[PDB]
RNA sequence: GAAGACAUUGUCAGGUGGGGAGUUUGGCUGGGGCGGCACAUCUGUUAAACGAUAACGCAGAUGUCCUAAGGGGGGCUCAUGGAGAACAGAAAUCUCCAGUAGAACAAAAGGGUAAAAGCCCCCUUGAUUUUGAUUUUCAGUGUGAAUACAAACCAUGAAAGUGUGGCCUAUCGAUCCUUUAGUCCCUCGGAAUUUGAGGCUAGAGGUGCCAGAAAAGUUACCACAGGGAUAACUGGCUUGUGGCAGUCAAGCGUUCAUAGCGACAUUGCUUUUUGAUUCUUCGAUGUCGGCUCUUCCUAUCAUACCGAAGCAGAAUUCGGUAA
RNA sequence: GUGAUUUCUGCCCAGUGCUCUGAAUGUCAAAGUGAAGAAAUUCAACCAAGCGCGGGUAAACGGCGGGAGUAACUAUGACU
RNA sequence: GCCCUGAAAAUGGAUGGCGCUCAAGCGUGUUACCUAUACUCUACCGUCAGGGUUGAUAUGAUGCCCUGACGAGUAGGCAGG
RNA sequence: AGAACUGGCGAUGCGGGAUGAACCGAACGUAGAGUUAAGGUGCCGGAAUACACGCUCAUCAGACACCACAAAAGGUGUUAG
RNA sequence: GUCGAAUUUGGGUAUAGGGGCGAAAGACUAAUCGAACCAUCUAGUAGCUGGUUCCUGCCGAAGUUUCCCUCAGGAUAGCAGAAGCUCGUAUCAGUUUUAUGAGGUAAAGCGAAUGAUUAGAGGUUCCGGGGUCGAAAUGACCUUGACCUAUUCUCAAACUUU
RNA sequence: CACGGACCAAGGAGUCUAACGUCUAUGCGAGUGUUUGGGUGUAAAACCCAUACGCGUAAUGAAAGUGAACGUAGGUUGGGG
């Protein structure tokens, strides 16, 4: 698939609430910080004897990801998130 | 593996019942532009016939 | 029988795995040649 | 008896190479019939002996894993010796000849501490990999493969072609190949854009300036595999060149 | 006498560690096991003119592809045939005539479509925001996909209108965890500020065994609970195949269709065998052959009596009664 | 491990083991060091054994298949 | 149309048996007759439904009385004993 | 082996098909009388060795559907056309 | 079978249960051994077998839908009983008629698609694909790819007008 | 020709508790519940009782928080009496 680097979409911003123009990028996930509550609880549960106490998922079957676009309004810098279908190739139409 | 024997006898033991119509069906699925005005028409008719 | 020895068991009398055990092997595995740098006859 | 040859891959490349070389080696001397299947085929035999001979032939050119199962045709008494229907399940390694593979971490550390992001380079009784960025080679046997199997990242049908804009041959050569600093441009990009890509290809002598080459493009791709998501994204190249598209 | 602040010992940390410990080692299924996925789905047919309807029934398909192949508008007509034109022919480009779709519409099959839904050209982002109602599978739950509006904001067109992705029918995913977007909103509970963390509303990362455990073998030393729901010997049903009997008998038997044998195909039998189910026995019906001994059948090898032959006698052949 | 005596015990160190008195940074935990910050923390360098590289070892586990060419025609339990 | 051949299997045996031949067989027709827990009428038991009776008689109506219909049953439910 | 509709057995006795879970008749409180169903009426066995027109003689006749095996091909045997 | 010894044997003593001891059979360890015996946790758990105790009356089924590591089991809907409640002959009904819709099965017609057509007179268009090798500069082979004009054959049988 | 049963006597299997759902009877009723405890007693009974507490009278949101009359507590259609 291909997407243009800009598109005029409805901005939900308080000052805009109209079709303004957004710059689109691909959404990449964060860094998965170590003080998240389900990480502190996981570390406390794993510390000791008993071995692996949580399931480790193995049987992967998908071969693609859903593409999330982050859309930043050029007027008020409010961002939105669209999602497309699964594709194997994705670039931005500069 | 999907034998439909005895199913119609089971269906007809306790009857196959109609959905029991009423006066004034629900205005929940109708056009909202019509329903918004029908509220005001009913209110105006009630306020007219109240003081008559 | 395979209770009695690391070499035991089988439908033929063979060791099965390599008979040069390691030096850092634990007590109960050291049944063979313990830290064998060489093996075999050299020339005779 | 029968042998059922399978490969869980759409483009049956090594399977097509095998059915090419069976006519050269002439191993089809005792074949009763040749039945097709979903993604392999079936060879049927009137005896266990040519089933074992066909498996012994396949185990010298194809990376396989095989079993043997049985159905009792008839228990003939007064002898105690029944007759049998035997079925062998010959399964080929699903990595084809020019396939982008992300190896497992401990497997890549085992085979010579090769880079984890490799190509396949030769299919034989063992499977040969190749780092493209350094001329480095590794070998994986089928027995070691099937203990913890894995599938290729990108198929040969995911190849996109490029135009070789520069070959800088200032690399280190092993036999038959030489490392380089090839500057390529994609032939959906030159003509509209003006940007290029630098790679350290292993095709540093097989292609010259101007010609068309074919390879993978990681920058526009969209992968979902945990082995690739464990890789350091700062060290995965954008383009991996696999083969030159020699026009004739 | 040697060694000496090194060994030793104590606590953490990495490697090694079936020597040992605890576990697990999917489902469907003309037995189990391979193979396949009939495990989540789509089209035609099974399917018997509403709907519903099964099989490891059959013929295929899905896990993709597209910033246009989405949206709007304007021009135009397609496959193919014929007639003509330098090189030019089967088959390059141009012109006319006929042309109900015999073309094309990303991809299976089915439906649909001609001033189009096809082919070109122009402009665009309705592939957007808010959440409700409805249809399909259905418990009238979820997921997926669609349908018709409402309140915004837009696109396109002169306009009516159309547009909430793909002409329609498939193209996909819960809790826990992580992460992003938003009011920059709530909380950190003695009171504050700033990091940090936790919430709310919408998405993403994934379970394809697709309503979604984290999982290798062997046992001929084996064990338990049960099962004729289900294989094992026996039987019951079945005749594809095994045997025999008749039916037309091409020809062969020295031109001698039958003294005998042999074609195509054809009707049918017996359980004395190969197979097919799983009906009876899984809180046991002792499992091959031989030895021994009795009885029955005839589909007659010999003996008895007949008949017919390329039956001179002799020896044979075939048939009839006959156990 | 093999199993008196006699007579022999061929060829393979690629694989899997074992080993090394070989290179040295490629990976590499805790502690320690440095940098940013108000600090919790985060990042970076260094980095022991081990792994990886290189060598040895078959009376260690084990393994001991094929094809082409050598002129008139043949391909040798030969030579390539 | 009927009959015969074609039509062969193993303990002795099966229109159910004896037996039957202008049938006691086969095809067809006409009557008479036999009998189920079924139909009709009657009696009784029970269940259900409808109605009458606190004139006041044993203050009780839990009863008493009139009428009609009905009665199979595993797993199971309920009720009266 | 797998489906579609109905009826039934399972859960169901009774008369008949000799006997049989499924077929025919008919569904069941306890008795009496009458009449019938399906099936029968030589004897076992309750009931016509009834009546009427024909066919068949079988050196393994044939006799109540499900149903308890039967074909192709022949017989100037007999009858009718 | 062996019988002067790797002999047989008494008494003492040592080794104790995931342990011992074994000239090795998973053998022996008090008639117990592919993990002894005793007591307790313990009335271990069992979707699996067996049993489940009085009478009569009335009503009376299901073996099917959906989901489940689900197929000797659950949940769920259905069938069924009981309790009733609001009413009083309404609204209805495994049925017919009248009016008006939907269907594409039987029948009816029907002629063509290539494999199996017994393929002839043959066409020779030489159209490439795929795979291996290829300091791919040049390109080799394993190959497969087309019959060609009319048109065979009694229905193989695709499909629809009604 | 599936499993248990040679016979007889006695024993022998849906119980109790904690928290609940539907239904019913009772008491009080915007309240209700004495029995943890105290008083008292003819002494594990019966009788009497203060404060609290439980449930109910008010919901909604993750939370900070906010918190139920336009009106003879509304209009229409049925509705027993
Ligand atoms: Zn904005």
């Amino acid at each position: 698939v291909n997407v243009p680097k800009t598109r005029k979409t409805y901005c939900k911003g308080k000052t805009c609430r109209k079709h303004t123009q957004h710059k689109v990028t691909q959404y990449k996930a964060g860094k998965a910080s170590l003080f998240a509550q389900g990480k502190r609880r996981y570390d406390r549960k794993q510390s000791g004897f008993g071995g692996q106490t949580k399931p480790v998922f193995h049987k992967k079957a998908k071969t693609t990801k859903k593409v999330v676009l982050r859309l930043e309004c050029v007027k008020c810098k409010t961002r939105a998130q669209l999602t497309l279908k699964r594709c194997k190739h994705f670039e931005l139409g500069g | 593996n999907h034998t439909a024997h005895n199913q119609t006898r089971k269906a007809h033991r306790n009857g196959i019942k109609k959905p029991k119509t009423y006066k004034y069906p629900s205005l929940k699925g109708v056009d909202p532009k019509f329903r918004r005005n029908h509220k005001h028409a009913l209110h105006g008719t009630a306020k007219a016939l109240a003081a008559a | 029988n395979p209770v009695d020895h690391p070499h035991g068991g089988g439908n033929h009398q063979h060791i099965g795995k390599a008979s040069t055990i390691s030096r850092g092997a634990v007590s109960g595995q050291k049944a063979g040649l313990i830290a064998a740098r060489r093996t075999g006859l050299l020339r005779g | 008896a029968t042998v059922q040859i399978r490969q869980k891959v759409p483009h049956k490349r090594t399977f097509l190479f095998l059915e090419q070389l069976i006519l050269k080696h002439n191993a089809h001397v005792d074949t009763i019939s040749i039945s097709e299947a979903k993604d392999g085929l079936d060879f049927f035999y009137a005896q266990k002996n040519h089933a074992v001979k066909m498996i012994d032939f396949l185990n010298a050119v194809v990376p396989i894993k095989h079993k043997k199962s049985e159905e009792l045709i008839s228990q003939d008494t007064h002898t105690g010796a029944s007759t049998y229907k035997f079925s062998y399940s010959v399964e080929i390694v699903p990595i084809c000849k020019d396939d982008l593979v992300v190896l497992p971490k401990k497997l890549a550390k085992s085979m010579g501490n090769i880079s984890q992001f490799v190509l396949c380079s030769k299919i034989s009784n063992t499977v040969q990999f190749m780092d493209p960025t350094t001329l480095q080679t590794a070998d994986l046997s089928p027995s070691v493969y099937w203990r913890a199997p894995f599938n290729a990242l990108a198929d040969v049908t995911q190849l996109v072609e490029f135009i070789v804009l520069d070959v800088d041959s200032t690399g280190i050569s092993r036999g038959n190949r030489v490392l380089a600093d090839i500057t390529v441009a994609r032939t959906s990009d030159l003509g509209v854009n003006d940007q290029v890509y630098y790679v350290r290809s292993h095709l540093g002598g097989i292609c010259h300036a101007g010609d068309s080459v074919m390879g993978y493009f990681i920058a526009n791709s969209n992968y979902n595999s945990d082995l690739f998501d464990g890789l350091n994204i700062d060290y995965v190249p954008d383009v991996v060149l696999v083969k030159k598209l020699y026009q004739r």
